DNA sequence: ACGTGCATAGTCATTCATGA
DNA sequence: TCATGAATGACTATGCACGT
C-alpha cells in the first residue's frame, strides 16, 4: 500500500485508493482535458497527471537536461519507480498507466515521445503490461429522442448511423453528429462514458516482443540521425496502411 | 505648454472615471438587469446567429464579434464574462449554452477560448425577443460604424431572476437571484392592480416572492433579513448548506454535505475545514473525504469521533466555516441613468413599466409597417382594376421614368406605390394571384384595426404582457431549489 | 483490452505525424507557395470581406474566423502567422495590410491581438483573384460544415517572390525571396518558349532571375552559391549589410551600418558586437551607438580607435558577426502531395502550369454561365416577340403552373426559361429595357464566341497569363533592393 | 550635473535615452506594453526615455507604505526618476527634468493619471512644485484625406472643424477608411505617436501646477483615501458640475 | 485577509532540421 | 547553443466596495 496526496507533483490529481494494484494513472494531454478528466474520473481508483506541451525527446536530449524537464520529473515522481539501474517496480504507485492524447497527429506524436521515455528509462513497465493507450471518441451521434452514441472511427460512425436510421431513429442535420478534434473539447461526462468508465473504455495494452528490434526502431525514429529517419519514412510510409492487413 | 492645476485635474479625471464605472460598467440596468459587457456579448451572439436553432459556434467568434463592434476592451476578460453567463452554479437562469469545459464550483478553471463552443439559451432568446421591431432605443457604437441596443426587451424579469453583483466607485451592488414563477406571480399582481400604491404593492409582492432562490440550492434560515432587503434595499440573509448524518456498520457516524450556500468555493471549503482541523479548532472530526463525482454531485464526508455529537460538530461547522454564511443584500441598480437603492415593489414596478413600453413600441412599429404594406397594396389594387391600361402605358413608355410618371397620373397614385406596380412580377398577374392581393389588403386592414385597438386600450397592453410572460414561465419556469425554513 | 506491439504503434504513429507535417504544415505548396495556415488565414479574411476596399477589421476577427471554420488550432500561434505576413522585413511582398504595432526587426514584439487591425493587401487580392469561378479544387473543412480551397489561384509567382522557410520531419525548406519583375520576365520566357527543354529553360530563366531579392536590402557577394541553388536546389548564398565610413573633424573615424542581411535581429546584432568587444574579440572598436529611428531607419554607428584601420575592423565584423552571413538555400516544396527539391526551371514551369490550369478552368466556368444566361435570354426574346400573347395566357391561369405549362406550349420553351419569364418584372417591358434584353443576348453570344475561341487555342491561353500578369507587375512591381556584386 | 544611462542598475522595462544631461532629458511614463513598445520606436532616443507601466497603479493613499515599496511598478518609477521619496527626496539626483505621463484618452487612462499624480504628490511632491511633471494629450482622430497629408484631432470639436475646413478647401475623404478613431495608445504605431505626442515641435503637453497645498492635500485624501462615504458624497455633490469647471 | 466581477498581457519549455 | 516558424495556455498584480 502507498500514501496518496491530500512530496508529489503539484499537477497530480491523485486517487483515494491506497492499493497500487487497483490504482490507475491517466497521463493526459493538455490542461483542459486533464481538468475535465479530473472531474469525470472515479476519484477512488483513477488519478490524473496532465502533461503540457510536447514531451522532451530522451533519445536526442542529454540525460541531465531531461532530468531538469518539469514534465518528465512529474512522470518519474508520480510513478514512484526510479529510472534506469535504480528502477524498482516494487514502488510502482499505479499498476495501470493510461496514456490519453488527442486523436490528431500531434497526439500520436506525444504518444511516441512518452513511449520512448518509458522504454528507455522504465522499460519493465512495458514488459509487465502496466502501460496502456486510451482510444478517444471521434464522433458523437445526437439522436432526437434516443440516447447519444459515441464512435471511435469513420466506419463505426457510418454503421451506427445506418443502424439507427434503419431502426427508425432520427437526427438533426444542424447539430447532428458532433466531431471531436481533441480531448480538450470534451466535458467531464463525455470523457467518463468513453475513456474512463472501465466498463466502456477502449484501452490498448502495450506489449514488447523483440527488445532488440524495438531498440533499433526507437533509435531510428527518435534518434539524432536524420538521414536514417528520412530514408525510413520514405521507405515505409508507403505501406503504413497495410501493417494490420 | 498649457498649465493645469492639480486639483482641477484630479477632480475632473476621477469623477469621469467614477461616473462611467457606476453607470457604464459595474452596475446593472434595472430594466433588463444587465451590465454593458453582458448586453454586448448577448447582442453580438444574437446578431451573429449563434442561436439555439443552430449548432454551437466557437466561443472565440463570439468574443471577437463583441470586441470588434461593441465592446472596445480585452478578449481575455470578455471571455470570462461569457463563461460566467454559461455556468449553472453562477446564474440561476443561464443565458449562454456552453459546450465543453467551463470549469467547476471549485478551483478547476474553465478551458481556454480555443477549446470551447457557445450559443444563446432559449431564455436568452426571450431577453432579445423582437429587439428588431424598435422596442428599445439604439445608439451608435464606440466608433459610429454600427448600432447597438441601449437596453434589451427582457421579456422576463432578469435582474431579480439572475441577480447581480458589482463593485463600482463610492458604491456597490449585490442582488440575489429569485425563482421565476414567484417573480411572475408578483408581476401578474402588479399588472392586475396597476393602480395600487407602494404600500399595498409591497405587501402583495412580498407575499409572492418568498425569498431569493439560489442556483446552488441550500437553505435560507430566518425571514428578517429577507424582509429587510425588500423593504429597505439592504438586508443580511442567512444561508446554510444541507447536512445529512450517516451511520456506519462499525457504528461510526459521518456527516455528508451535499449542498453549500451561494458562491462558496467547494475546494476552498474543504481546504478551510482541513486547515481548521490541524489548527485544533474543529475537534470531534476524525476524517475528511471528498467522495464527489460528476454522477453524485457534491458529497463531502466528515467522519466524526465516537465521543462526538453530530449536531455539535455541525454547529461548529456553521460557526467556523461557510457551511453557514450570510448573503449581504444591497438592492442597487441604475434607473434612468441614476444609481438607486430600490424596494421590491419598485423593482417589480420598474420592470412592468419597461414591458409596457416594449409592448406599446412593438405595436406602434407593427402598426406603421402594416399601414405601409396596406398603402402599397391599395396601389396594386388600383392597377389591377385598370390592368389593361397600366400595361399598355408601361409598354408605350420609352423609359421606366416615363412609365412611372405616367402611372401616377393614370391611377392617381404615389411614387412609392407606382414604383411597386413597376416592380410587380408577371406572376402576380395570374387570376389567383390577383385575388391574393385583394385578400391581403383585406387581411392587413383587419390587422391595422386590431393594432390601433391595442394602442387605445391599456387593458389589452397589460393583458399581452401577462399572457406572453405566462407562456415563457410555463415553458422555462422551474421548481424552487433553495428551501426556506424558520429559526 | 486489445494488445498492441510497441513497434507497430511507434512506426504507424510517427509516420502519420511526419507525413502530415511534411505535406500539411511545415512545407509550401509549389503552386501558390503557401502553407495550410497561410492559405486559411487569407481565405478567411477574403470570405469575411476584409479587403482593401474597406477599413481594417480587428485582427481578432480574422483569427476567430480562421480558427472557427478552417484551422482547428490555437488562436495564439495563428495570430503569429497573420502578423508575420504583415511585416515588411519578413515578407518581400506583404500579403496582410497591418494597422497598429506589428513589432520591429529587433526584439520589440508585436502588440497583442486586441490592439491591432488587419485586412488583405492588393497583391493578396491577386492570390485570390477569381477563386469563386471554380479556378481551384475545394474540399470540405475539418468538420464538413463548409468548403475550403486546396490551393489559391495565385496570379503572381508567390513561392519564389516571398520565399519560404520551414522545419518538417526528415527534411526542411529554405527558399529565398525574389524580385517580382525578374520573376515575371522568366515566366514571360517560359510562356513564349513553351516547348523548350529543361536545359534551355534553366539557362534562360537563370539569365533573367539574377538572384534573391531580400526585403531587408543588403548585398549578395559572389555568384557561385546562387548558381548552385538554381541548378541543384541547394546552395550557400553569402549576404552582407551596407557599411559607410564617415570621418570626423577631430579624426574619429566611425562605421555606419544602414543595412543588414536577411533575418538578422537588429538588437541581437548590436548585442553581439557589444559582448565581443567587452571580452576582447573585436579590438580597434572604440564606441558603439544606435542612432536608429523611425525617420532615418537603421543606423548603427561604430566609432573605431585612431590606431585602427577601417577596412580591418569591417573584415573583423564580417568574420565575427552577422554583418556577413550566409543564406542556406534548400529549394524544397510540395509537388502533387510529394515533397521535392526543384531546379529554378522546374519551379517556374510548375507555376506556369498552374496559371494555365487556372485560366482554362475560369474560361470553362464563364462559358457554362454564359450559356445558361444566353439560354434564359433566348426565352425572354421569344416572349417579347409574342408579348401580347404571353400576358393573355398568364391571366387565364388558376395557378402559375398552368401559366408556365402554357408558355412552354406557346413558344416552345424549357421549364427554366418559362420560369424566368414568370419572374420577369413589368420594369423590363419599357421600350429601352426590351431593347436591352435583345442587346444583352447579342452581347453574351459574342462573349460565348470569344470564350470558345480561348479554349480551342493554347496560344490565347498563354497570352492571357502574360497580359494579366504583366498588368499586375506594372502596378505592384518595385525596384530591386538587394544589390548583387562580384567577389 | 550628469548621470549614466543604461546600455547593455535600472528597471528592466526602462528604455533609457542617450543624453546624460537631465535638463535635456525626458521620461515618458506610458500606459501599456503595446503603447510603450511603439513609443520606444517613434521616440528620439537621444533625449526621450520610455518607462511602460502595466496595469492599474497601486493606490499609495490606501495601501500601507511597505506594500507600496514592494510593488514592481512603483519601484520602477522611483528607481527611474533617481530621486528618493518623502524625507529622502533629493531633486539634485533627478534623472529627467521632464516627466510626461501618457495614458489612453479613455476613462481608464484618466484613472491611471490620478493614481500616478497621487504617487507623485505623496512621495515626491517637489517634482510637481518645480514643474517637472507634465500630461501628454493623445490624439482622438486621424483624418485621412485622399490626396493631402493626414490631420490629427484632439477633440470632437477640432475633428468637426478640420473636416469642415478641408472640405471647404476642396479636399476629399473616403467614407469607408475615412476618419480613424483612436481608443488608446496601444492602437497607434511608432510614427503616429511621434507626430502627436513626442515630437517636441507638435506635441500638446500640460504642465501640472500646484497652487494650494492644503486644499490639494484634502482633495487627494477625499478622492483617494480609505473613507468611502466621504468620496461618495463628494462625487454626488460635484459630478453634476464637472462640465462647468472651465466655463 | 479573502471572496466577488469588469477593467487595466508578457513569460515560460519543449519537437523538428540546419548551420554557425 | 541559437535563430528560424507553425505546432502543442496557465500564472502573475493592481482598483473598487463590502462583509466576514
Ligand atoms: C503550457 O505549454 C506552453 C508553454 N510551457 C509552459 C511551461 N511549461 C512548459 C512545459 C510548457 C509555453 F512556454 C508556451 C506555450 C504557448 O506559447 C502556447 C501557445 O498556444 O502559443 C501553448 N502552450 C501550451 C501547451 C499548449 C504553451
Ligand atoms: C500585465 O498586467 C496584468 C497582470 N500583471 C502582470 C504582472 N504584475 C502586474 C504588474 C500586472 C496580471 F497579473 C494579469 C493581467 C490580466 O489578466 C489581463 C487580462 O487581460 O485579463 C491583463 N493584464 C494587463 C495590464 C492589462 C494583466
Ligand atoms: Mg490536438
Ligand atoms: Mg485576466
Ligand atoms: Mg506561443
Ligand atoms: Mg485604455
Amino acid at each position: 500500500a502507498l500514501v496518496r496526496r491530500k512530496g508529489l507533483p503539484g499537477k497530480l490529481a491523485d486517487c483515494r485508493s491506497t492499493d497500487p494494484r487497483k490504482s490507475e494513472l491517466y497521463v493526459v494531454e493538455g490542461d483542459s482535458a486533464g481538468g475535465s478528466a479530473k472531474s469525470g474520473r472515479d476519484s477512488m481508483f483513477q488519478a490524473i497527471l496532465p502533461l503540457r506541451g510536447k514531451i522532451i525527446n530522451v533519445e536526442k536530449a542529454r540525460i541531465d537536461r531531461v532530468l531538469k524537464n518539469t514534465e518528465v520529473q512529474a512522470i518519474i515522481t508520480a510513478l514512484g519507480t526510479g529510472i534506469h539501474d535504480e528502477f524498482d517496480i516494487g514502488k510502482l504507485r499505479y499498476h495501470k498507466i493510461v496514456l490519453m492524447a488527442d486523436a490528431d497527429v500531434d497526439g500520436q506524436h506525444i504518444s511516441t515521445l512518452l513511449l520512448t521515455l518509458l522504454f528507455r528509462f522504465m522499460r519493465p513497465l512495458i514488459e509487465n503490461g502496466h502501460v496502456f493507450l486510451a482510444q478517444p471518441p471521434l464522433y458523437k451521434l445526437k439522436w432526437q429522442r434516443s440516447d447519444p452514441e459515441f464512435a471511435y472511427s469513420d466506419r463505426e460512425r457510418d454503421g451506427l448511423l445506418e443502424a439507427g436510421l434503419k431502426a427508425g431513429k432520427k437526427i438533426n442535420k444542424e447539430d447532428g453528429i458532433q466531431r471531436y478534434k481533441g480531448l480538450g473539447e470534451m466535458d467531464a461526462k463525455e470523457l467518463w462514458e468513453t475513456t474512463m468508465d472501465p466498463s466502456v473504455r477502449v484501452l490498448r495494452q502495450v506489449t514488447l516482443d523483440d527488445a532488440a528490434a524495438a531498440d533499433e526502431l526507437f533509435s531510428i525514429l527518435m534518434g539524432e540521425d536524420v538521414d536514417a529517419r528520412r530514408s525510413f519514412i520514405t521507405r515505409n510510409a508507403k505501406d503504413v496502411r497495410f501493417l494490420d492487413v | 505648454i498649457e498649465p493645469v492645476d492639480i486639483e482641477q485635474e484630479m477632480q475632473r479625471s476621477y469623477i469621469d472615471y467614477a461616473m462611467s464605472v457606476i453607470v457604464g460598467r459595474a452596475l446593472p440596468e434595472v430594466r433588463d438587469g444587465l451590465k454593458p459587457v453582458h448586453r454586448r456579448v448577448l447582442y453580438a451572439m444574437f446578431d451573429s446567429g449563434f442561436r439555439p436553432d443552430r449548432s454551437h459556434a466557437k466561443s472565440a467568434r463570439s468574443v471577437a464579434e463583441t470586441m470588434g463592434n461593441y465592446h472596445p476592451h480585452g478578449d481575455s476578460s470578455i471571455y470570462d464574462s461569457l463563461v460566467r453567463m454559461a455556468q449553472p452554479w453562477s446564474l440561476r437562469y443561464p443565458l449562454v449554452d456552453g459546450q465543453g469545459n467551463f470549469g467547476s464550483p471549485g478551483n478547476d478553471p474553465p478551458a481556454a477560448m480555443r477549446y470551447t463552443e457557445a450559443r444563446l439559451t432559449p431564455l436568452a432568446m426571450e431577453m432579445l425577443r423582437e429587439i428588431d421591431e424598435e422596442t428599445v432605443d439604439f445608439i451608435p457604437n464606440y466608433d459610429g460604424r454600427v448600432q447597438e441596443p441601449t437596453v434589451l426587451p427582457s421579456r422576463f424579469p432578469n435582474l431579480l431572476a439572475n441577480g447581480s453583483g458589482g463593485i463600482a466607485v463610492g458604491m456597490a451592488t449585490n442582488i440575489p437571484p429569485h425563482n421565476l414563477r414567484e417573480l411572475a406571480d408578483a408581476v401578474f399582481w402588479a399588472l392586475e392592480n396597476h393602480d395600487a400604491d407602494e404600500e399595498e404593492t409591497l405587501a402583495a409582492v412580498m407575499g409572492r416572492v418568498k425569498g431569493p432562490d439560489f442556483p446552488t440550492a441550500g437553505l435560507i434560515v430566518g425571514s428578517q433579513g429577507t424582509a429587510d432587503a425588500y423593504k429597505t434595499g439592504r438586508g443580511s440573509i442567512r444561508m446554510r448548506g444541507v447536512v445529512e448524518v450517516e451511520e456506519d456498520s462499525r457504528g461510526r457516524t459521518s456527516l455528508v454535505i451535499t449542498e453549500l450556500p451561494y458562491q462558496v468555493n467547494h475546494d476552498n471549503f474543504i481546504t478551510s475545514i482541513a486547515e481548521q482541523v490541524r489548527d485544533g479548532k474543529l475537534a470531534g472530526i476524525s476524517n475528511i473525504e471528498d467522495q464527489s463525482s460528476d454522477r453524485v454531485g457534491l458529497r463531502i464526508v466528515i467522519e466524526i469521533k465516537r465521543d462526538a455529537v453530530a449536531k455539535v460538530v455541525i454547529n461548529n461547522l456553521y460557526k467556523h466555516t461557510q457551511l453557514q454564511t450570510s448573503f449581504g443584500a444591497n438592492m442597487l441598480a441604475i434607473v434612468d441613468g441614476v444609481p438607486r437603492t430600490l424596494r421590491l415593489d419598485q423593482l417589480i414596478r420598474y420592470y412592468v413599466d419597461h414591458q409596457l413600453d416594449v409592448i406599446v413600441r412593438r405595436t406602434t412599429y407593427r402598426l406603421r409597417k402594416a399601414n405601409e404594406r396596406a398603402h402599397i397594396l391599395r396601389g396594386l389594387v388600383k392597377a389591377l382594376d385598370a390592368l389593361d391600361e397600366v400595361i399598355a402605358l408601361i409598354r408605350a413608355s420609352e423609359t421606366v421614368d416615363i412609365a412611372r410618371a405616367g402611372l401616377i397620373e393614370l391611377l392617381d397614385i404615389d411614387e412609392i406605390q407606382a414604383q411597386a406596380i413597376l416592380d410587380m412580377q408577371l406572376r402576380r398577374l395570374a387570376a389567383l394571384e390577383r385575388q391574393r392581393i385583394i385578400d391581403d389588403l383585406a387581411k392587413i386592414e383587419a390587422e391595422i384595426a386590431d393594432l390601433e385597438d391595442i394602442l387605445a386600450k391599456p387593458e389589452r397592453q397589460r393583458g399581452i404582457v401577462r399572457d406572453e410572460l405566462a407562456e415563457i414561465v410555463d415553458r422555462h419556469g422551474d421548481d424552487r431549489r433553495t428551501r426556506i425554513i424558520a429559526i
